[PDB]
């Protein structure tokens, strides 16, 4: 039931995850990802996460088990407190409103170069009711869509 | 002749054993290869009677047949020549040192999401070359699959199989109990369905996946037309506290294949296109709209977030948790059933009466002795 | 002198002396043949394995004792083989379980590593007493883990109860007693007993089932162990299995001994 | 193979307490023995029949079946002994399959090897400081003072340089050479010594309890030891060429690892009966009956085992012979010449009188699958192996006129080439007499005695 392009979400999400085109993420890449979003855990924090995820893997994930996580294990409060959690993890400020200057900010931490009008517009595109922000309940509604 | 067999051949030791059908080591003296013959009494000790002598031969000619009609291919066995006596078949095969996944699901009651996917990535694409060349098993048992040192599966023993002419589908009953689709039992007990074709082994196949992940039978019950109304009704349930612990990803594929009904099951080519068996090929471009990239960049960030929210969800093992509810949690539940086939995993062998869900008690007494 | 060590055993019951020594050439060809048929056993009683032929044979084609040994010592020799075969190899034609376990506790039949098992849970504790006879780490000093010696300490301290099931429910006690010695950093530091361990985990059986709506006729007694036979019939794991009430008995009872715990590594 | 002795070391078990108990050292060297004694003129080139020297393959096969179990164990209340150094290579080669030999000796150097030798076993405590010097026993709880403290024998270090030199690998030869050199102590007029034992200082005991084979340990017991000196010496010899291992083994037991393929059984089926021919002959199986096999003469195992009773025999040194054992596959594989006259001894497992198991035509076919199987994987002989197979009424069906279905179809099996993990070519009696270990029992030629010349005449 996954769509082709949610299969393909979840990829360019793993894609984001591994700079080394390795084909599987270490624990030291998750962590250069978490510490890229600000919330840098401990080694052994990410070894132990990563072995959540896997069981056997030797601390590093792959997309058929990182779609395995990606695809809606989540309850609804499990994903409502994850979901309000990116939407923190967008806003830096905490605002409340996504900036597009934010949604670059979050880019540029995932070390994706990629254009500012687009920026402005990967937000236009999805905003309707904020102008200029994608307020969580843009967030939550388009997550599900 | 059985001069042939020793000219080329020696047997060392004794791998296997069946109900007529011996499995031996041997080497191959012009190659000093590794290769295992499988020794199949003919008369069988004077029980078999002239017909059944005649039956097995033509069951045995059979059988060379479709293991010549397959080969090359990488996870079924190469018949590598075939001798026939008055009183023997020798059949000399690859030699797998591992034993089959009956004696490996043993060794590992609950076997890994990683583990299972490339196990039957192969019995997959396995199935898919037997229904391109419309042949079906109709026999798709752990004890069937061999596994060799690096766990690749060998389906081993279509002993069962036949060819369907195009736009045919079989009668004949052909299967221990459980393995064995809805229509098999439907058309054992009824004339006016006019038989099943190569998507019985879908349903094998999905079988699998329930034993392998949860070290059980979808259907399994003591005593034989009771695991019957079972799978022609079709009643499985992904139990708690077992199958609560895998992903959502697992549960619908197992649904596929799972489907009462033949025409609305999942075939073979279609199987390997859901997204558990999609793999990370690393040179792709995967070009998106502005939705498609703020998605992506939200779901990596979803994903990081979710890793931490994950783990941190995860209770350590405490006394408590031990007194309430053991088999609740992972950890303990894992090891309760590892302990357990360590104990009586001489007890779990082919066929009802000892299959490994006599291992497990997931449901209360009263309700088991209901009726 | 084997001749007449088997004689005096047979205490002039000539016909299970004559069976005893062909059940010996039996279990002969099986070592040559077959060894696996005999890692989970350490001790071969034949005297025990015509009991459990017996047994076996009167469970099918349902008969007495008396009628059960006539039977078998009647058999083809042929018969005797492969009936012997069924038992060893664990084949089969009051419960399944309960069949299952009183021919796993009467031919003494612990997985492999069971006595190299014991001898590390021994050394963080004081001993391990069943019904009052105690097995303490003195032994362990004394005798390697993979003693003979050892485990044969351990099966007299595991042969102190007569009948054959509850003694295999001791042995899935002790079992998921080191594993959860494994799980737990501390020691208990004093006596376990697994045979009170069974007990408690028998009456947390009896319990849940009562809670979940089994009847006092279903959920009854052994008549001498005090285990509940539904218990013997019960499927080793599972939600509501053996070893799951063995694995929540193991733990109430450290709870008395150890008044701090700390489990780790999952 | 079947006895219990207190062993190399003079103590049995571990226990050290008159127990003894069956060491695979014995057994080992036993079957060593056994096979260099087989058809040995012991007189030398210079001798005749009345010097070879008769030995029974199927106690050699019991030898080797015993040490496959107990390897890389010397014994049930031993997990490993080194006295298996004098098994796995020299002098015994009493073990055929190398892979035996290669997992003996790294079980031996990782549990039993120290730095000034190799401790026979462990827990030995033979001359360890914890050891009262006068009481010869020892308690159970003292077993325990002994780990880790056990005296090492340089002893072994020469038996080390000895398989090294036999098997041709020279790295071995050259690294244990070094060990050995390292403990070996001058003495006279600079002549190295070899001390029997290296022995734990009382005060270092500890320090080694903590920390195994580190300890530097003094020289105690018998000095020079002459065993160990004299495997040195035979060791060093030849390392510098000056001794070759034919010279050593002239019967080449240093051959024992080396593969041996298996053997094409002859096996031929006879009737008791022109009737039980008839019957036979019916079922389109060709037999020979026993009266026909004449001049040669077939005879049970008993038979066998009452004639094999007078080699040795001397009135006046009071030796009766051998003691009446049961012939196992393999005497009863052998076409005897006996008196001129080829004697061909039926297999054991058909005798009716001593026990039942023969009465049953299936446990017949069974324990016939299991000689076949276990002598073509034990025949070690010159020929080929012929099994003489009669076919009596009791292996016929309860009416009479038919035989029964397991054996007619195990005998179709072996008619055909294959029968349970053997090769069988089967024929008659006459055609198999050139192509057999044919073994001519020269102590009978001038009780039994008079029960064979009856037959003859
Ligand atoms: C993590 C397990 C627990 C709370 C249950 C209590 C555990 C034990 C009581 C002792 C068993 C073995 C010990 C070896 C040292």
């Amino acid at each position: 039931q996954l769509t082709e392009e949610q299969i393909a979400e979840f990829k360019e999400a793993f894609s984001l995850f591994d700079k080394d085109g390795d084909g599987t993420i270490t624990t030291k890449e998750l962590g250069t990802v978490m510490r890229s979003l600000g919330q840098n855990p401990t080694e052994a924090e990410l070894q132990d996460m990563i072995n959540e995820v896997d069981a056997d893997g030797n601390g590093t994930i792959d997309f058929p088990e990182f779609l395995t996580m990606m695809a809606r294990k989540m309850k609804d409060t499990d994903s409502e407190e994850e979901i309000r959690e990116a939407f923190r993890v967008f806003d830096k400020d905490g605002n409340g409103y996504i900036s597009a200057a934010e949604l670059r900010h979050v880019m540029t931490n995932l070390g994706e170069k990629l254009t500012d009008e687009e920026v402005d517009e990967m937000i236009r595109e999805a905003d309707i009711d904020g102008d200029g922000q994608v307020n969580y309940e843009e967030f939550v509604q388009m997550m599900t869509a | 002749s059985a001069q042939d067999f020793y000219e080329n051949y020696e047997p060392k030791e004794i791998l296997g054993r069946g109900v007529s059908s011996v499995v031996r080591r041997c080497i191959h003296k012009p190659t000093s290869q590794e290769y295992a013959v499988k020794v199949i009494d003919v008369t069988g000790g004077g029980s078999f009677s002239p017909e059944e002598v005649r039956e097995l031969r033509e069951a045995t000619l059979k059988e060379v047949d479709i293991l010549r009609k397959v080969s090359g291919h990488p996870n079924i066995i190469q018949l590598k020549d075939t001798y026939e006596t008055n009183t023997f078949f020798f059949l000399v095969f690859d030699l797998m040192k591992r034993g089959e996944l009956f004696d490996y699901l043993t060794e590992k009651v609950t076997l890994s999401e990683k583990e299972t996917r490339k196990i039957m990535r192969a019995l997959l694409e396995v199935i898919c070359t037997l229904h391109k060349l419309n042949i079906v098993h109709r026999d798709l048992k752990p004890e069937n699959i061999l596994l060799d040192d690096n766990m690749n599966i060998k389906l081993t023993d279509f002993g069962f199989s036949c060819q369907l002419e195009p736009g045919e589908r079989l009668r004949e009953v052909c299967g221990t109990p459980s393995y064995l689709a809805p229509e098999i039992i439907e058309c054992s007990m009824n004339e006016d369905h006019p038989g099943y074709g190569k998507e019985v082994d879908m349903w094998s196949t999905g079988v699998i996946m329930y034993t392998l992940l949860a070290g059980s039978p979808p259907f399994w019950h003591r005593k034989q037309m009771l695991m019957l109304r079972m799978i022609m009704s079709g009643n499985y349930q992904f139990g708690s506290p077992e199958w609560d612990d895998y992903s959502d990803t697992v549960k619908d594929l197992v649904s596929r294949f799972l489907v009462v009904q033949p025409q609305n099951r999942y075939t073979a080519e279609e199987a390997l296109a859901h997204p558990f068996f999609q793999q990370y090929l690393v040179e792709e471009v995967r070009h998106f709209s502005p939705r498609g990239k703020f998605k992506v960049i939200a779901l990596t960030v979803l994903a990081s977030v979710r890793i931490y929210y994950q783990y941190r969800r995860v209770k350590p093992v405490t006394r408590e948790i031990v007194i309430r509810d053991p088999y609740a949690l992972r950890p303990l539940r894992r090891l309760i059933d590892a302990y357990a086939f360590r104990i009586y995993g001489h007890w779990v062998k082919k066929g009802q009466q000892q299959n490994r869900a006599a291992l497990f008690e997931n449901t209360p007494k009263a309700v088991l002795l209901s009726l | 002198a084997l001749t007449q060590l088997i004689d005096e055993a047979s205490e002039g019951d000539m016909s299970i002396s004559i069976l005893t020594q062909e059940i010996m050439v039996y279990l002969a060809m099986y070592m040559r043949t077959q060894p696996g048929l005999f890692a989970e056993m350490f001790r071969l009683r034949i005297g025990l394995i015509i009991q459990v032929m017996a047994t076996e044979l009167a469970h099918s084609l349902r008969c007495s004792a008396e009628e059960a040994t006539e039977g078998l010592m009647n058999l083809s020799p042929s018969a005797m083989k492969n009936l012997l075969h069924h038992i060893l190899s664990g084949k089969e034609f009051q419960g399944q379980w309960q069949r299952r376990r009183r021919l796993d506790g009467a031919l003494n039949r612990v997985p492999v590593g069971f006595y190299q098992k014991v001898w590390k849970v021994l050394q963080k504790c004081h001993g391990l007493s069943v019904e009052g006879f105690v097995l303490p780490s003195s032994t362990t000093r004394e005798m390697t883990p993979g003693e003979i010696k050892f485990s044969v300490h351990v099966e007299s301290v595991l042969n102190r109860v007569p009948q054959p099931e509850y003694r295999q429910l001791l042995v899935e006690a002790i079992l998921v007693l080191t594993m959860l010695a494994d799980i737990e950093i501390h020691s208990i530091g004093s006596i376990i007993a697994v045979e009170k361990i069974v007990h408690i985990a028998n009456d947390l059986f009896l319990q849940e089932q009562k809670t979940l709506g089994a009847d006092d006729t279903m959920l009854a007694k052994d008549p001498a162990s005090g285990i509940c036979t539904l218990l013997y019939d019960s499927a080793p794991s599972g939600r509501f299995g053996t070893m799951t009430y063995l694995s929540k008995a193991a733990a109430t009872y450290v709870q008395e001994f150890l008044p701090h715990s700390i489990c780790a590594m999952q | 193979y079947k006895t219990a002795d207190f062993g190399i070391w003079e103590r049995g078990d571990k226990t050290n307490q008159g127990i003894s108990e069956l060491n695979a050292s014995s057994v080992g060297m036993a079957k060593a023995a056994l096979e260099a004694l087989d058809e040995l003129d012991l007189f030398g080139v210079k001798g005749g029949p009345q010097s070879v020297i008769h030995v029974l393959a199927d106690e050699v096969q019991h030898c080797q079946s015993i040490l496959n179990s107990l390897l890389p164990r010397a014994s049930t209340s031993k997990e490993v002994d080194a006295s298996l150094l004098s098994v796995v290579s020299f002098p015994a080669f009493a073990v055929e399959d190398s892979q035996l030999v290669e997992l003996t000796k790294q079980e031996i150097i990782t549990k039993l090897q120290g730095r000034y030798g190799c401790c026979r076993f462990l827990r030995d405590g033979y001359k360890t400081p914890k050891e009262d010097p006068n009481r010869l026993y020892y308690e159970p709880a003292e077993l325990k003072l002994f780990e880790n403290i056990e005296c090492e024998w340089p002893l072994f270090w020469t038996y080390f340089i000895l398989d090294g030199v036999f098997s041709g690998n020279a790295e071995q030869v050259q690294e244990y050479k070094e060990a050995l050199e390292a403990v070996l102590i001058k003495g006279k007029n600079g002549v190295p010594l070899l001390p029997e034992l290296y022995s734990v200082p009382p005060d270092r005991v500890d320090e080694e309890y903590q920390n195994p084979h580190t300890v530097d340990r003094v020289p105690m017991g018998k000095l020079p030891h002459m065993w160990g000196q004299s495997l040195y010496i035979l060791g060093s010899l030849m390392a510098e060429g000056f001794l070759a291992p034919g010279e050593i083994d002239p019967l080449n037991r240093r051959f024992s690892t080396v593969p041996k393929p298996d053997v094409v059984v002859q096996v031929s089926i006879l009737a008791e009966t022109e009737e039980i021919k008839t019957i036979l002959k019916d079922k389109g199986i060709y037999v020979e009956t026993i009266a026909e096999v004449y001049p040669i003469r077939v005879q049970p195992a008993r038979i066998l085992s009452h004639i094999y009773s007078s080699l040795g025999c001397n009135n006046r040194m009071k030796l009766s012979g051998r003691p009446y054992r049961h012939m196992g596959v393999l005497g009863t594989s052998k076409l005897y010449d006996i008196r001129k006259t080829i004697f061909t001894f039926t297999p054991q497992f058909i005798d009716q009188q001593q026990f039942y198991l023969a009465l049953d035509n299936k446990m017949i076919v069974e324990m016939l699958r299991t000689d076949l199987s276990y002598l073509c994987s034990r025949w070690r002989m010159t020929g080929q192996p012929t099994i003489t197979f009669p076919i009596s009424h009791s292996m016929l069906d309860e009416d009479g006129t038919s035989l029964n279905s397991s054996i007619l179809a195990a005998l179709r099996k072996m008619q055909d080439g294959y029968f349970g993990g053997a090769r069988v070519q089967t024929g008659k009696l006459s055609e198999f007499l050139t192509t057999s270990c044919c073994t001519h029992l020269s102590f009978m030629d001038p009780e039994v005695a008079r029960y064979l010349d009856h037959l003859l005449a």
